[PDB]
RNA sequence: GUGCAGUCGCGAAGACAACCAGGAGGUUGGCUUAGAAGCAGCCACCCUUGAAAGAGUGCGUAAUAGCUCACUGGUCAAGUGA
RNA sequence: AUGGUUUGGCACCUCGAUGUCGGCUCGUCGCAUCCUGGGGCUGGAGCAGGUCCCAAGGGUUGGGCUGUUCGCCCAUUAAAGC
């Protein structure tokens, strides 16, 4: 098992996606193309990946929802989050933007209802200092 | 490096080291403080080395109060000189400290870092000291 | 084996003991291993 | 706030002086005197351990009911004498008070809460003056600082006090001061 | 103490003889002798077990109690089960072959080294790069296993030398 | 865990159990939180899944008829309440047991009676 | 190191050590840099499943991976910490 | 803080005399070890090192310049100790 986050628009071999899983001994060229097809169906957001590997070097990848921080950054229109959270605030967010992200995270979260999921995103929004409304 | 701006007399008798402190025996500004336990002239530099030591450990937050000010001068005759021919020129400024005197006071959110920081300052002072807090 | 008048438990695994009247510090990491002398 | 008087046993002093008082301390007893509106100075020796226990629990301003040779007298701890180094209790002054009497004393102040992250909280004044009935004395007062921002001064008048309690000290005293947290640039400047 | 406050169970096949502070245990694997300290009294429960008792609670009795009890259990276990220490050798060209009661090691030295077995200890080689040492006394078994461990200096870079099976030796990397 | 917290934990477990129709005793040694979370997902829709201290339940059992489960607290204790329906969790716990096989159903309690592993399996079918 | 005495914490609702299991989702929290993922450094330091899981006490890695820990429950059986 | 060898402070023994620098000959003692002997840790792969601990048995060169102690330089040496 290995955890990585790869941008939607590129799958080149890189030190982050090279020796990270290369030392485990798994094929790389096949992985880039298969991941590319799914992430270019979405085409929108960077998608985290979790590669599951067996004893025969056969690998099954897990493609889940985009990161909450990147989801909140794109839901706010800003490029980079606040370097001084909760004192200097880059942007403002609305409940419906929170809920749609929470609904998106609901397939990826351990929450029960949307309300719990919304609070989880609210906690993430506080992490980089995005005020919630 | 604290020195008085001006002093009425520049050459003075050595401050005497008898008794224990009568005033300033209790922390007043901060929440923790360093209390002396032996008589010694806490000079000008030792205060600077200790105060810097506190700031390095507590980093950003907090405020430090220095209740001791070195305004009492001390003299030394020029090196390689026979005795006589008057009193030497003042050299270093010391502040007379008696047991019970509270030198430094430090205010910081968490206790553990504050006690460690004050402990480093103690190792830069000639006296045996102990850290004392505000309550009874 | 550092020989100093002051010996302290550098890391959490370090243990302070006493052998034959002399204080030591024994740790899995040999660098931390010191002795009072 | 009505509190129950603490019971102590006190006996009079046969000999008074630095010779006798030092020996009494060596025996585990703290010499004391008792004066009041009744105009009657009495010299007593309390047990040090129980007196320390009463003070530790009920604060420095403790209401007492002494037993002086079988007589019960209500007394208040006016003041103490703590040795600077040994931190003993060398001597205690006890003031007699009748129930329902207005007494002026000093109580401590505690700051409870969570300040904003960019804030350093400084307590200028440890104790404030209070006039209250002898049995209605509060052991300590509380000041709450939560979500307070910028330079906000919590003066003495702003404190909330129990019923029947008056603020003898003027309200202008600045008990709590909140300011912006110093930076490492600011720390390495003052003191030079 | 807690260790000393636990009776020593003697299985049915084991014989225990007590003469005051002198103790001797006889069993299938051989015979052993022991002596206990003055403060501790050693007596036998009629169930057929061993019990140790300390009269007072100072350092000496409290410290000696745990030792004296666990000294007997090692004594009884030695004469029923015995102790076998298993070793294994790492390195290229490192060989072990047994000669009589003695054991020989080929550790890369210009000459081969030989270890003689003292009384009550026996060496049994299983493979060229794996062997074992067996005996009665836990101390003597561990003692000779110590001496064998000192044959080659510790090697953090390649791990060549003697080892215990479960031993995990730290290794660094020699780059420059 | 203060003494007041220990006591109020008994009350909440008792309050939870009193409205709970039946209880199931299971063993959980060797189950990761993620898989445990799926069991929480497989049970939290209707039932309630909990793991509590052996003696904490014991005092939380003297009130009602779960005084007869004292012998089922030896070892790890995982208890399933069924506040909604009766057998809904009985199928789920068995299915989760078959999925993991690191889970052993120590026993169960229903309508004032205590049953063994086979018997609660019988009531799981019924 | 030990002798004495005094406070405070936890403890048969089984304390402490040890042994078994679990130690998670958002998530690679934002800034920062080549990188920076709990483990240069700075800011905040939350929410959720919940028994318990820290914006992570340490080691390890270029960065991941990995070993752990804090912490929770099970056996054990009177004391255990400052 | 040790040591008492350096530059000093004091003026206590000696001014009806305690000969003062270098070199030679002859030693003797300390260890705060230069080589040889035994170890720990290494940012110790090997050769070679670095630092620290134990150790005083033996050894510790010949020349150019200067009255020189000291120092620079030429050849060696296991080392050219204080």
């Amino acid at each position: 098992l290995i955890k990585l986050q790869i941008q939607a628009g590129q799958a080149n071999p890189a030190p982050p996606v090279g020796p990270a899983l290369g030392q485990h001994g798994v094929n790389i060229m096949e992985f880039c193309k298969a991941y590319n097809a799914a992430t270019e169906s979405q085409r929108g957001n960077v998608i985290p990946v979790e590669i599951t590997v067996y004893e025969d070097r056969s690998f099954t990848f897990a493609l889940k929802t985009p990161p909450a921080a990147k989801l909140l950054l794109k839901a706010a229109g800003v490029q980079k989050g606040s370097g001084e959270p909760h004192k200097t605030k880059v942007a403002k967010v609305t409940w419906d933007q929170v809920r749609e992200i929470a609904e998106t995270k609901k397939a990826d979260l351990n929450a029960n209802d949307i309300d719990a999921a919304a609070k989880i995103i609210a906690g993430t929004a506080r992490s980089m200092g995005i005020t919630v409304e | 490096m604290l020195i008085p701006r001006k002093v009425k007399h520049r050459k003075q008798h050595h401050p005497e080291q008898r008794g224990i402190a009568s005033g300033g025996t209790s922390v007043s500004f901060g929440d923790y403080g360093i209390q002396a336990l032996e008589h010694a002239y806490i000079t000008n530099r030792q205060i600077e080395s200790a105060r810097i030591a506190i700031n390095r450990h507590i980093k950003r937050g907090g405020k430090v109060w220095i209740n001791i000010f070195p305004d009492r001068p001390l003299t030394k005759k020029p090196a390689e000189t026979r005795m006589g021919s008057g009193k030497g020129s003042p050299e270093w400024w010391v502040a007379n400290v008696k047991p019970g005197r509270v030198l430094f006071e430090l205010s910081y959110p968490d206790e553990k870092t504050a006690r460690d920081a004050l402990t480093r300052a103690i190792h830069k002072l000639p006296i045996k000291a102990r850290i004392v807090t505000r309550e009874e | 084996m550092k020989v100093n008048p002051s010996v302290k438990p550098i890391c959490d695994k370090c243990r302070v003991i006493r052998r034959h009247g002399r204080v030591m510090v024994i740790c899995s990491d040999p660098r931390h291993k010191q002795r009072q002398g | 706030t009505a509190n129950i008087p603490n019971k102590l046993t006190a006996n009079v002093r046969t000999r008074t002086g630095k010779g006798a008082s030092r020996q009494a301390r060596r025996d585990g007893k703290v010499p004391a005197v008792l004066y009041g509106h009744g105009t009657d100075p009495q010299h007593l020796e309390l047990n040090a351990r129980d007196f320390a226990a009463v003070l530790r629990s009920h604060g420095t301003n403790a209401i007492l009911t002494l037993d002086i040779e079988g007589t019960e007298q209500l007394a208040l701890t006016k003041a103490l004498d703590v040795h600077p180094i040994r931190r003993n209790i060398q001597h205690a002054d006890l003031l007699v008070v009748q129930r329902g009497e207005k007494v002026t004393v000093e109580v401590t102040v505690l700051v409870e809460g969570d300040a904003t992250p960019g804030t350093l909280v400084t307590q200028d004044a440890n104790t404030i003056e209070i006039e209250a009935e002898a049995l209605s004395i509060p052991e300590q007062l509380t000041v709450s600082v939560e979500g307070v921002e910028a330079g906000t001064q919590i003066t003495a008048g702003q404190i909330s006090l129990p019923e029947g309690v008056n603020l003898i000290s003027d309200p202008e005293l600045l008990v709590v001061n909140v300011v912006e947290a110093p930076s490492a640039e600011a720390l390495e400047e003052e003191g030079a | 103490s807690r260790i000393g406050k636990q009776p020593v169970p003697v299985p049915s096949g084991v014989d225990v003889t007590i003469n005051g502070q002198n103790l001797s245990v006889k069993g299938p694997k051989g015979t052993l002798t022991l002596d206990v300290a003055e403060p501790i009294s050693v007596s036998r429960a009629e169930d057929g077990a061993i019990v140790v008792t300390r009269p007072d609670d100072e350092r000496r009795s409290r410290s000696l109690h745990g030792l004296s009890r666990t000294l007997i259990a090692n004594l009884v276990t030695g004469v029923t089960e015995g102790y076998t220490q298993k070793m294994e050798i790492f390195g290229v060209g490192y060989r072990v072959q047994l000669k009589g009661q003695n054991l020989e090691f080929a550790l890369g030295y210009s000459h081969p080294v030989l270890i003689e077995a003292p009384e009550g200890i026996t060496f049994a080689v299983e493979s060229p790069t794996k062997f074992s040492v067996s005996g009665i006394d836990k101390q003597k078994v561990g003692q000779i296993s110590a001496v064998i461990r000192r044959l080659r200096r510790p090697d953090p870079y390649k791990g060549k030398g003697v080892r215990y099976e479960g031993e995990q030796i730290r290794r660094k990397v020699g780059k420059t | 865990m203060a003494k007041a917290d220990k006591a109020t934990a008994v009350a909440d477990i008792a309050e939870q159990f009193k409205a709970s129709t039946a209880t199931v005793v299971t063993e959980y040694r060797g189950l990761t939180v993620a898989n445990l979370a799926e069991l929480r997902r497989a049970l939290g829709d209707s039932a309630t899944y909990t793991v509590a201290k052996n003696t904490l339940v014991k005092r939380a059992a003297s009130e009602a008829g779960i005084e007869g489960l004292d012998e089922l607290f030896a070892g790890p204790t995982a208890i399933a309440f069924v506040k909604g329906e009766a057998v809904d969790a009985a199928k789920a716990i068995k299915k989760f047991a078959k999925d993991n096989k690191a889970l052993v159903i120590k026993g169960g309690y229903m309508d004032g009676k205590a049953l063994s592993v086979a018997d609660v399996e019988k009531i799981a079918d019924l």
